[PDB]
């Protein structure tokens, strides 16, 4: 049960890192 | 070295710290390293040589005579006679620890001041002393005398515990150490071939 | 699975040497050849350095000599020195490019470790001379320093009773006036700092050329300032001298505390408090000023709404590594990761000590609260349900062609390589002040224990922490 | 002094000869103690012969075999002893150093 | 009977120890000579 | 598995930080 | 009661002698 | 053990049985009885012997019991085999309480 939950958390952290990188690159493009 | 005889068997005791005590007392008052070497925990060697009471349901066969032969022709041997006149003869070593057979690579060439590369000087002691340290035994299985009291086979739990103990000693002190020594010999042979 | 912290790698002239404990050998990888996009065979540049006589003990540490001709193989039960083979041929490879090279190995003090089964080697260090024959100093569990020369392997050149967990050398210093009656020559010696488990630090001046009675006297314990209620703890595990003027000592605890101690020279008591020491040898004992204390995040702290679920004080031994590129930076390796620590006040301390006694502004600038920079670089225990992957080797490459890079090898042989860096005020300093970071998300190692996904809760807590830091 | 190889072997043989236990007409040594020492010394000689230490020199090997009381070799050297009683005594020296007077007749014959 | 078996195994163990040291010890002597000859050839 | 995901997000965050600093420098120019 | 216990002890000693002989012969075969 | 002969005390016969250990090393194809002699006490101990002590001079044997001590004088060795009293099967030994 622990492996699927760890994989889900690791995927959510990767999605958030990818989202924040996109927001930073939009902010850099705007600035 | 000395020997202990009692109603249930024979033990040998060897004082392994004796030569270090002699070295320390022969060293002048400034040799702190010899005192630290003596104070490094070294137990004597105890060997249970002969057990005449191998089982709790058995009466001992008491030792009626004990002697150590030291003769140049007969060699070194313990003689024990039991109360049932069983004569038991055992060769003894001349030392508490047998000198290891010289490795085929111990050419004592006193003419090679070959600068051992300094990277091997940090291994405290020749690799042989380390292997001797691993192969060091603290217990052995005694010779078991079957006291010839014909009238019952011995008994089951205590018998299984005795067999378990004996099998464990054979596994740890004999088989495992022989396997490790064989692996080390094979590794050395492979290196010498290459 | 209680994989201990080790340091089983070194770099020599741009070759990475990795110790293999099963083969009793070094594997060599030429790092400069990996930079050339050679379309041909993933095996061009590996050589194996075989011990002619292998260590009879488990190797925990590899130490390159100052002369770069010897490698000490260090374990808790012995030391062995490997002689580095000669380089020749078109690529400057070992023994002209032979795939397997036999290297002479030399056991140090073997009889002492074999005869004294309770004796443990606590630390080995090279004497910091590049011009002399390489000397090895052994700190052992009997509180004795033993100095060995590679020419006499059985008899120590010097034996010093400390009547100790770590020691390190400071830079070559002039001995204080008083360490030698009546020589008009400034005698120079290496200061050896010696740490006890109790945090007590001692000093000894070592010179191998001069056997003077004053050279090799143990000094201390060095008084620490300010006074601390706990006396700076009782779990001290490592010491590092930084090559700074004045000398900066780093003391590390198993709890993850790092004390930054500035070494202060002893004052001659100005002649008005003569109340009673009857020892007519005023050895000016230097003092340690604890400038800063820093707690490492040894394991990732999660905000749990339960402020009372037992801080399992994740204590572990820390190993300290000097940065060869930045004298005010050092690195900490422990079972759960790697940290870098940079002393941001160092250049201000240097400016203040270079300023004459009238510069109150430099003291006020130094006294203005400036924390060191701590960076958690690598976390090998990202989750509580996971076992750490202990660091087995750590090194900093400083090469003009390869640049500056950290190399870490874990206990699962994961090689991790990371490049390292080498209106009052302009508006730029104000913006730099706003952009100043106090924490960062470490690189998280996913320890490849196939057999369960981590609990979804611990994964969400890790993601929450990381997102909060961002 | 003739050759380095000969020097190393001669050193070994010299050592064996030096260590050969001899009974002294005034020593506190018991016959049993002597016999043990003698047996140990003999085992050492045997070890060197089995290791082929003297295989490069037939003469040194012959001497070592003599030290072990090899009867075949002793007989090969019969020309040096010239007499049976010299042979007897040599035999006693290397095979039976603690011979009792009552047993002497058996060895003589 | 047990004591005779113990004495037999003690003698067999001492003989095996001697044989093992001869097999080792000789290889270690050859390794030293081979290393010295390798240095001379180099 | 959780530790590998944490290490991946740490590397992605350091790369995004570097990209953001480069963009901020370009915007300032 | 004594005879069965003596027979059990004698059998256990015989089993251990047979086990040790087998371990010695394995050690000789390995060496 | 005296000079490579094993002396074993027999409490029922009040005597030592002697076995020459050096003769057992010789693979003599002939009679399993060549070298046993019996040393008879001229005056036997009146107490149970618990211990036998060889003198430092190797000429006397003390027979020691909880109720007395008796010293046996070791007989002279002579003849071709250095046997007691020249190889007599039964030798009378002087005993001294």
């Amino acid at each position: 049960k622990v492996t699927k939950e760890s994989d889900s958390i690791l995927n959510g952290i990767r999605e958030e890192i990818a989202h924040f990188q996109k927001e930073l690159d939009d902010l850099k493009a705007r600035t | 070295r000395y020997h202990c005889t009692h109603v249930a068997g024979v033990h040998s005791v060897g004082l392994t710290w004796f030569n270090k005590l002699e070295k320390f007392l022969s060293s002048g008052e400034e040799d702190k390293d010899s005192l630290q070497e003596l104070a490094a925990e070294q137990k004597c060697l105890v060997e249970h040589i002969l057990c005449t009471k191998p089982l709790r349901c058995r009466l001992p066969s008491p030792i009626q005579g004990f002697w150590i032969i030291s003769d140049l022709f007969l060699g070194t041997s313990m003689i024990c006679i039991t109360c049932d006149f069983e004569c038991i003869v055992r060769p003894l070593l001349t030392t508490i620890r047998p000198p290891s057979p010289p490795l085929l690579c111990s050419q004592s060439d006193k003419s090679s001041t070959e600068i051992l590369p300094h990277v091997l000087a940090d291994v405290k002691g020749p690799f042989e002393e380390h292997i001797r340290g691993i192969l060091r035994r603290n217990s052995a299985n005694p010779l078991l005398l079957n006291s010839s009291s014909k009238d019952s086979s011995p008994p089951p739990e205590e018998c299984l515990q005795l067999l378990s103990r004996a099998t464990q000693v054979f596994r740890e002190e004999y088989l495992l150490k022989q396997d490790l020594a064989n692996e080390e010999i094979q590794r050395r042979v492979k290196l010498l071939i290459a | 699975k209680d994989k201990q912290l080790r340091n089983l790698l070194c770099v020599l002239d741009g070759d990475l040497l990795v110790w293999d404990a099963e083969e009793c050998a070094f594997h060599t990888v030429t790092l400069r050849s990996l930079s050339v996009e050679s379309t041909g065979s993933s095996s061009s540049g590996e050589q194996k350095l075989l011990c002619t006589n292998p260590p009879l003990f488990d190797v925990n540490e590899v130490l390159l000599s100052p002369t770069q001709h010897h490698v000490a193989l260090v374990g808790s039960k012995g030391v062995m020195v490997l002689e580095i083979p000669k380089r020749w041929g078109k690529k400057s490879e070992f023994e002209g490019g032979e795939k397997t090279v036999n290297c002479r190995t030399i056991p140090i003090a073997e009889r002492i470790f074999t005869s004294s089964t309770s004796l443990l080697l606590k630390q080995a260090i090279w004497y910091p001379s590049e011009t002399q024959e390489p000397h090895l100093i052994l700190l052992t569990s009997d509180n004795i320093l033993r100095l060995y020369n590679l020419q006499d392997l059985f008899t120590p050149v010097k034996v010093i009773s400390l009547s100790a967990v770590a020691c390190d050398f400071g830079p070559l210093a002039v001995l204080p006036k008083g360490f030698g009656q009546h020589s008009k020559e400034d005698t120079v010696a290496y200061p050896l700092y010696i740490l006890y488990e109790t945090g007590e630090t001692y000093l000894m001046y070592i010179d191998l050329q001069k056997s003077n009675i004053t050279v090799g006297k143990l000094l201390g314990p060095l008084p620490m300032y300010p006074a601390a209620e706990d006396n700076y703890g009782y779990d001290a595990c490592a010491l590092l001298c930084l090559p700074c003027v004045p000398n900066i000592i780093v003391i590390a605890t198993e709890s993850g505390l790092l004390y930054h101690c500035v070494v202060l020279e002893g004052e001659e008591d100005d002649e008005q408090t003569s109340n009673k020491s009857w020892n007519s040898s005023c050895d000016l004992i230097p003092s340690l000023y604890v400038f800063e204390c820093v707690e490492l995040e040894l394991a990732l702290k999660f905000a749990t709404e339960e402020e009372e679920s037992l801080e399992l004080d994740f204590a572990c031994p820390i190993k300290l590594h000097r940065d060869p590129i930045c004298p005010s930076r050092y690195h900490c390796t422990h079972v759960a990761g790697v940290h870098s620590v940079g002393l941001t006040w160092f250049n201000k301390l240097e400016k203040f000590l270079s300023s004459g006694e009238e510069d109150k502004d430099s003291l006020q600038e130094l006294a203005a609260e400036q924390k060191c920079l701590v960076e958690h670089i690598l976390c090998t225990k990202p989750l509580r349900c996971r076992l750490p992957s202990p660091i087995q080797g750590f090194w900093i490459i400083s090469d003009l062609f390869l640049g500056t890079s950290m190399i870490c090898i874990t206990c699962d042989f994961e090689c991790i390589v990371r490049p390292l860096l080498t209106v009052k005020g302009p508006f730029e300093e104000h913006i730099r002040g706003i952009l100043r970071r106090n924490s960062a998300n470490p690189l998280l190692l996913n320890s490849s224990s196939k057999d369960s996904s981590p609990p979804p809760e611990e994964c969400l807590q890790l993601l929450s922490r990381a997102t909060q830091v961002f | 002094s003739t050759s380095a190889s000969a020097r190393s072997m001669c050193r070994v043989l010299d050592d064996l000869l030096k260590k050969m236990p001899m009974l002294h007409t005034g020593g506190t040594q018991t016959l049993t103690e002597f016999e043990l020492k003698w047996q140990h010394w003999r085992e050492e000689c045997e070890r060197h012969l089995q290791n082929g230490t003297f295989s490069s020199n037939v003469h040194m090997e012959a001497v070592c075999r003599v030290l072990l009381g090899d009867e075949e070799v002793l007989l090969e050297k019969r020309d040096l002893m010239t007499t049976w009683y010299h042979f007897l005594v040599s035999r006693l020296l290397f095979k039976h150093p603690t011979v009792k007077p009552t047993e002497l007749h058996f060895y003589a014959q | 009977q047990l004591e005779n078996l113990i004495n037999k195994w003690s003698l067999e163990l001492e003989d095996q120890e001697k044989h093992f040291l001869q097999q080792a010890t000789q290889v270690n002597a050859w390794d030293r000579t081979l290393m010295q000859n390798g240095e001379r050839i180099t």
